[PDB]
């Protein structure tokens, strides 16, 4: 989440990005329940107060909302307990902040999504550029290994591919910045944009990715002036589920019948509708592809046709135990790496070995019965040399 | 005497009209 | 015919769209296959519309699924639908149009109907025809002429050679007609039987009855009703509306007793003019018209008894205005389809409740009898309350360690007695019936292998029940357990699938099963599914239990064997785990028992 | 003594079914170095892939191929 990312810097970093025309206001925004009322009442003082006052400002119950309160924002670091004032930089750009001083654009954001996952899939129509390919590969989502051949997709793209549109939109932002700064672009530049939208070179190229991904469109050859789609700032179901493993999806856009074709095998396509099975061979070729089960019942919940939503649960009991039964048989055998001893001539060395494996966390598991303990081979250096040092 | 399956098909359908 | 990407055919240039495609809740694919929405205003009328002209092959709560063929055309036709009847009315219903295909077969198949009749008189087989063209194009192959015993222009036709010429025609695209005109007969005088007002017949079993009486002539069909959905009430409604002499054949002494019954309760007729043609006893066979009698009497082979043999000799002369046959998934057997030709009948209806066999011969009974006439929706009639709620299961039993390791170390067929007897699944079975006897819930057990059967009817010493089983017995058995409150379980074996009149159990576990028999799954389903006096749908009374044995063949044979439930709608959930079974005390709770039990399996040799 | 490979874990029909593998000889070799409990057992690295293969074909056997 937002909140994750911005935890995760510096406070160098944090006061920097915490810039005078929208940062105060978007990280402002983000405060869930209390911790506005704080930063309005303290906002306008120039004297730091004790920390007890602010321990006993909230009654003895939910009290825990406090603490998480302060503790979030003690790790944003907007105030300093110098001694609680605020940061006077983020105070001056509050102040500043407050009282001082489009049906074309989500179609166009739509299809602009659409045909690029019909690249990530293996859509052989679909937008070409080196740059988004590149992105995408490097995102850790999808490998070439061949320029010449195009990019397959890794475990982890099947995966992304069937998250909802908001959450795959903004998982793929954020390893959009995260490879920013691996790419030497300024990341609190590009970020100040972003909560920008919600209310130089560098600016341009992230503008372009943007626009590619079709957050935004200038709609007059390529102008400053941008008008952000709906998705910048941040819809009914069609599959109809059965009890006998048969979906028929109200689909005309081919992303969703490929989606589809992903974890079940097609059996007619009409105008309108489509018709697939649930077999085990496509279930079980998604699951080796990489997905798990939950993400499949989401993809089909979340898309779940009208007809079917009164009755509860949404998706047939049958077809969800079925799906989880037969991504649980996959994974029966758990493999794990580990090295097995053998011909151990008094249970105190076992013991005192096995104590401490598990400081070092070098055990995975033990028998004591049979006297014996395995040990991954990360870990089977440090046994080894413990048992050389005797 | 006859039974009211001699009659014919009931022809359900053949009410609605379009 | 196209192929896209994937493996669903691709149909974007073969029909289009109707712009009211939402008003339409209709599909029609060039295969046949059509795909209707239970959730449309007029989900009724397409309904009624595509089963009268369609077999529907699955019917799960949302989008019901039917496919179209020669044989249930020509139903339609017979029940009097014309080509531009019905393909107007598809055209309307349908939300993207018609494909030539399917217009050109519908067109063919409703022409190639009712220019070819067949016609027995005076124990004569004549095949009349208006056009005598159909005769003159139809004499071209040699068997037609060596079949043949040695405007309206009709030829006789040797009596044995009925059952190949008529299967020959149905690919010579000439169907025969089997309609009895009943009404104007005379040379067969109707009989003194009547419908009494105390019989009340369902909807389903009128919409059925009247789609078999399409016209003022009955028509030879297979009508498709659940056990409990009172069939033998609609084959006795059947006999009395043709009210000339009548031909029942049951499948065993059961089921001469059962109709012999339900023709006394539901219809006046006098018990004198009732005979029954069994070996064990017989009432003057001769004596009176309406009869019941049994396939492997009629078709048996070797010698027959004097007396029998005038009885055969007397059937075989007289002509049956109606000849029912219960059970016809049988009748494409070698003896039992002979039958078919050893009597005679105007119209042979059939009745069933299960419908399917592997060996695909099912097709076989639409020329044998006739087209499909009817079939109920079982999803609908537990919605009514005609038939009870059933909670289908499957309980996973995890396979005991030392029985896995002999399984798949013998490559030989013990399996089948081994993987039936696991500690497991005995222990799940005891804890099962253990729960359902604490809520006085009555318990039919069910298993193929007498042996596995034995053994645990043994152990929790409980009435099994089997075929040597003495009749006396077999019978107190039953008594106790539909009077004795003590005793509230029976452990029968496939005897208990092929005919009896149980009465109605409140829970059905199966131990074992003989195999991937979807005639086996439906006839043991059917017997709780009688409707209890004050229940409801919602209430999920009657439960069914498969136990089946984790990573063995059973899965698979279970997964086979739930097709046909599956595509009536039933849901069958599965239980990997049932919560108490640690804390309540089971046997074999310690690996010495499964030892012995092990040991006794391999000695069973 | 120190053994290279790796653990797997299951359920005891599983166990018994890599007991009968390798006591049968089917992979060719007696690829279960020990049996660390009734569900836990060590194999070489090298053949996980190919008995991962053969259990597969088990599933393909126990299961209907719908």
């Amino acid at each position: 989440n937002l909140q994750e990312f911005l935890g995760g810097l510096s406070p160098g970093v944090l006061d920097r990005l915490y810039g005078h025309p929208a940062t105060c206001l978007a990280v402002f925004r983000e405060l869930p329940s209390l911790a506005k009322n704080w930063v309005m009442r303290m906002l306008f003082l120039e004297q730091p107060l004790p920390q007890a006052a602010v321990a006993l400002w909230v009654k003895k119950e939910f009290s825990k909302a406090q603490e998480e309160s302060t503790g979030l924002l003690s790790g944003l670091r907007i105030w300093h307990t110098q001694l609680l004032i605020l940061n006077p930089i983020f105070r001056q750009n509050l102040r500043i902040a407050l009282l001082g001083g489009v049906p074309s654009l989500d179609k166009y954001a739509e299809e602009r999504w659409e045909v690029v996952l019909h690249f990530m899939v293996g859509s052989p129509s679909a937008a070409v550029s080196q740059d988004l390919a590149q992105l995408l590969s490097q995102a850790g989502l999808m490998k070439s290994t061949e320029p010449g051949e195009p990019p397959c997709i890794t475990s982890a793209g099947f995966q992304f591919l069937l998250l909802d549109t908001p959450a795959q939109l903004w998982y793929f932002m954020l390893q959009y910045l995260q490879t920013a700064q691996s790419r030497g672009m300024d990341l609190v530049e590009i970020l100040s944009f972003l909560f920008q939208l919600s209310f130089s070179d560098s600016l341009l190229n992230f503008l372009q990715h943007l626009r590619e991904f079709g957050l935004v469109f200038q709609r007059k050859r390529k102008s400053r002036r941008y008008y952000p789609t709906r998705l910048a700032i941040n819809q009914p179901g069609f599959i109809v589920v059965e009890t006998n493993y048969r979906l028929y999806a109200y689909t005309e856009s081919e992303l969703q019948i490929a989606l589809i074709a992903l974890f079940s095998e097609m059996l007619y396509r009409f105008p309108n509708m489509v018709v697939a099975q649930v077999t085990r061979e496509s279930v079980q070729q998604a699951i080796a592809s990489g997905i798990t089960a939950q993400q499949i019942i989401h993809f089909l919940r979340t898309r779940a046709h009208p007809v079917m939503l009164k009755q509860t649960p949404v998706l047939p009991p049958t077809i969800t135990d079925q799906i989880r039964l037969w991504e649980l048989e996959r994974d029966r055998l758990r493999f794990t790496e580990g090295v097995l001893y053998n011909q151990f001539l008094s249970q105190v060395d076992f013991e005192l070995l096995l104590a401490h494996a598990r400081e070092l966390g070098v055990l995975v598991f033990e028998n004591s019965a049979k006297r014996l303990m395995v040990v991954t081979p990360a870990g089977h250096s440090d046994v080894k040399r413990f048992w050389k040092r005797q | 005497r006859t039974k009211r399956w001699e009659g014919g098909y009931e022809r359900t359908w053949e009410i609605l009209k379009e | 015919t196209k192929v896209d990407e994937y493996g669903a055919k691709d149909y974007r240039l073969q029909m289009p769209l109707k712009d009211d495609h939402t008003s339409r809740p209709l599909w029609v694919a060039p295969d046949g296959h059509i795909f209707l929405e239970a959730f449309s205003p007029v989900y009724k009328y397409a309904q009624d519309f595509l089963v009268a002209i369609a077999e529907p092959v699955c019917r799960p709560t949302h989008v019901h699924e039917y496919k179209l063929t020669a044989y249930s055309l020509y139903a339609a036709v017979s029940v009097g639908l014309q080509t531009s009847d019905i393909t107007e009315y598809l055209r309307k219903l349908s939300k993207t149009g018609v494909p030539d295909g399917i217009m050109q077969f519908i067109k063919l198949c409703t022409v190639s109907y009712g220019k070819v009749k067949l016609v027995l008189k005076h124990n004569r087989y004549f095949v009349e025809s208006c056009h005598p063209d159909v005769i003159q194009h139809l004499l071209q192959d040699p068997v037609i002429r060596e079949c043949r015993l040695r405007q309206t222009v009709s030829f006789e036709v040797k009596q044995e050679m009925i059952e190949e010429l008529q299967k020959r025609c149905i690919h010579l695209e000439y169907p025969l007609l089997a309609e009895y005109d009943f009404r104007n007969d005379s040379v067969n005088p109707d009989i003194n039987i009547d419908l009494k007002p105390t019989a009340v017949l369902r909807p389903y079993q009128e919409k059925s009855l009247r789609k078999m009486f399409g016209n003022g002539r009955a028509r030879s069909g297979v009508i498709v009703l659940p056990c409990g959905a009172g069939k033998s009430l609609v084959g006795v409604t059947a006999a009395c509306t043709v009210r000339k002499r009548c031909l029942v054949l049951g499948n065993s002494a059961v089921s001469v007793e059962q109709w012999k019954a339900q023709f006394k309760m539901w219809s006046t007729i006098d018990d004198s003019q009732i005979c029954r043609f069994t070996s064990d006893a017989k009432d003057k066979p001769i004596g009176c018209s309406v009869a019941i009698s049994t396939y492997s009497m009629l078709g048996h082979t070797t010698k027959r008894s004097w007396e029998a043999e005038r009885v055969m000799e007397w059937l075989k002369t007289q002509e049956w205005g109606l000849m029912i046959l219960d059970e016809v998934h049988t009748i494409p057997a070698k003896m039992f389809r002979r039958v078919l030709t050893i009597v005679q009948a105007h119209c042979k209806l059939g009745l069933t409740a299960t419908l399917v066999r592997e060996d695909d011969k099912i097709v076989d009974l639409n020329f044998l009898i006739g087209p499909k006439l009817y079939e109920a929706n079982w999803m609908e009639l537990q919605n009514n309350g005609y038939i009870a709620k059933v909670q289908c299961a499957e309980v996973w039993c995890p396979m005991s360690p030392e029985f896995y390791r002999e399984y798949v170390a013998i490559k030989t067929k013990k399996r089948i007695l081994l993987y039936t007897m696991n500690p497991n699944k005995f222990r799940a079975c005891q804890f099962l019936i253990k729960f359902h006897e604490r809520r006085n819930d009555k318990i039919i057990v069910f298993a193929d292998n007498v042996f596995a059967l034995k053994e645990y009817a043994i152990r929790l010493n409980k009435p099994y029940i089997y075929g040597p089983t003495s009749q006396g017995e077999r019978m107190q058995i039953l008594q106790n357990f539909k009077h004795n409150p003590k005793i509230n379980t029976i452990f029968i074996s496939k005897v208990g699938d092929t005919s009896f009149d149980l009465p109605e159990a409140n829970v059905l576990i199966q131990i074992s099963s003989h195999g991937g028999s979807r005639r086996q799954e439906a006839q043991r389903l059917g017997r709780v599914l009688r409707a209890k006096k004050g229940m409801v749908a919602e209430e999920y009374n009657a439960f069914f239990y498969s136990l089946v044995s984790q990573d063995t063949q059973e899965m698979a044979y279970s997964t086979k064997r739930q097709r046909f439930l599956v595509d009536q709608g039933y849901s069958f959930k599965v239980i990997t785990k049932l919560a108490g079974m640690e804390e309540e005390d089971l046997a074999f709770s310690t690996k010495e028992e499964q030892q012995q039990l092990l040991q006794k399996v391999l000695a069973a040799t | 003594n120190v053994l290279k490979g790796v653990l797997i874990e299951c359920d005891p029909a599983m166990k018994q079914f890599l007991l009968y593998l390798d006591e049968s000889n089917a992979l060719g070799k007696k690829f279960i170095i020990q049996d660390i409990d009734d569900t836990h057992v060590f194999v070489i690295a090298e053949l996980v892939n190919v008995l991962q293969e053969r259990v597969g074909e088990l599933m393909d056997q126990n299961a209907f191929s719908l």
